[PDB]
């Protein structure tokens, strides 16, 4: 509040200016950021209320309806392991808004493979998603159908492990 | 990363300090819907798709490509077969054509 | 407002359903990509004293 400080630094010229223009710049890159990561797709996609998947489990990963925030039990963990003219502006994305996006982006992931990425949502079900994937990778697709138990069974596991990796590292 | 949909093929152009990268690409269209199955059981034994997948219309069954609607006849050209019908689950029961069958039928 | 991020699209999943295209678009898109900058030179000794 020094107004001799404020006609001294007056002298300097038009410093605090481009210090301004490049935190602005810095954060509106951040917002910039979040928007090209997360907002890739213009549809909000839903997974239907039956989650008959194949024997396929997605309740790690998809938003948990008793939690108020909306969240996934993994995305849940990963909230709560994350701990003078200064001013912190707001994110444009609130929290909810991104676990909306990443719950967009499964739900279209989950029941519509690719599809929804390159155009409009083609429904297909999930253990012929996965034979597809399994033959972009070169595999026949009966090696998947006959095995569809256990790969869903892997896949579940796998998951779990995931989340008590996630829940026992600091 | 060359445009939204299906990517085909791009133009450059020169721009003052920069470029432009006109992106030609596929989108799908008027989809409808068909009803699916895994596998087509015939003769005790599990029919799965070479390049297709396997529709249905209400009442008779058809494979087709996966990106655009191209109803044909499920033969022995354009499916394989993988052991028997009792462990992929979702089966159905169809017919699979023989086009040998009409040569020795004659 | 609250801002809407997008119009709502319920998928209609199903255990034995497909979608199958029956046609097609040709979509041709626009990207911008900066390539280079104008190269500009400073005389130091008469940019300070001239
Ligand atoms: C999918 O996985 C979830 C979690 O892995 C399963 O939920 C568990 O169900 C058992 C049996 O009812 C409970 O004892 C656990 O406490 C549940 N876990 C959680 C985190 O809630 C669920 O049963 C699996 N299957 C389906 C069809 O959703
Ligand atoms: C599904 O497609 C098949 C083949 O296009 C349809 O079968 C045809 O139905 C017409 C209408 O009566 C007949 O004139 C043709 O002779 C049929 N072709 C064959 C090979 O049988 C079938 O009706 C379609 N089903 C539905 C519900 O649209
Ligand atoms: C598809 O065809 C198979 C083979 O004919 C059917 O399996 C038969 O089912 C009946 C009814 O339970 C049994 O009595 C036969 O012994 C079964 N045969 C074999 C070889 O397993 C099957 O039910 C048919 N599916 C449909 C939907 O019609
Ligand atoms: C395929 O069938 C489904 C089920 O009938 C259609 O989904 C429905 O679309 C209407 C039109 O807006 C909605 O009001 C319903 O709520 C939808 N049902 C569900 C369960 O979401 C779907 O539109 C059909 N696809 C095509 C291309 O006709
Ligand atoms: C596929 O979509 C194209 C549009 O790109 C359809 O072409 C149009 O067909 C109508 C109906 O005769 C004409 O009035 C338009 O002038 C056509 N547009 C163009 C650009 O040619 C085409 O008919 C559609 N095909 C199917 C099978 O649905
Ligand atoms: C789909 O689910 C129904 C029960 O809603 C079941 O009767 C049917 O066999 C299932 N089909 C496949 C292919 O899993």
């Amino acid at each position: 509040d020094s107004t001799e400080c404020s006609n001294l630094l007056l002298q300097y010229g038009s410093f605090c200016t481009q210090l301004n223009r490049a935190l602005t710049g810095i954060a509106v890159e951040q917002d910039k950021n979040t928007q090209e990561v997360f907002a890739q797709v213009k549809q909000i996609y839903k997974t239907p209320p039956i989650k008959d998947f194949g024997g396929f489990n997605f309740s790690q990963i998809l938003p948990d309806p008793s939690k108020p925030s909306k969240r996934s039990p993994i995305e849940d963990l990963l909230f709560n392991k994350v701990t003078n003219g200064l001013t912190v502006l707001p994110p444009l994305l609130t929290d909810e808004m991104i676990a909306q996006y990443t719950s967009a982006l499964l739900a279209g992931t989950i029941t519509s493979g690719w599809t929804f990425g390159a155009g409009p949502a083609l429904q297909i079900p999930f253990p012929m998603q996965m034979a597809y994937r399994f033959n972009g990778i070169g595999v026949t697709q009966n090696v998947l159908y006959e095995n569809q138990k256990l790969i869903a069974n892997q896949f579940n596991s796998a998951i779990g492990k995931i989340q008590d990796s996630l829940s026992s590292t600091p | 990363f060359c445009g939204k949909g299906y990517h085909l093929m791009s133009f450059p152009q020169s721009a003052p300090h920069g470029v432009v990268f006109l992106h030609v690409t596929y989108v799908p269209a008027q989809e409808k819907n068909f009803t699916t199955a895994p596998a087509i059981c015939h003769d005790g034994k599990a029919h799965f798709p070479r390049e297709g997948v396997f529709v249905s219309n209400g009442t008779h069954w058809f494979v087709t490509q996966r990106n655009f609607y191209e109803p044909q006849i499920i033969t022995t050209d354009n499916t394989f077969v993988s052991g028997n019908c009792d462990v992929v689950i979702g089966i159905v029961n169809n017919t699979v054509y023989d086009p040998l069958q009409p040569e020795l039928d004659s | 407002y609250t801002m809407s991020l997008g119009a709502e699209n319920s998928v209609a999943y199903s255990n034995n359903s497909i979608a199958i295209p029956t046609n097609f678009t040709i979509s041709v898109t626009t990207e911008i990509l900066p390539v280079s900058m104008t190269k500009t030179s400073v005389d130091c000794t008469m940019y300070i004293c001239g």
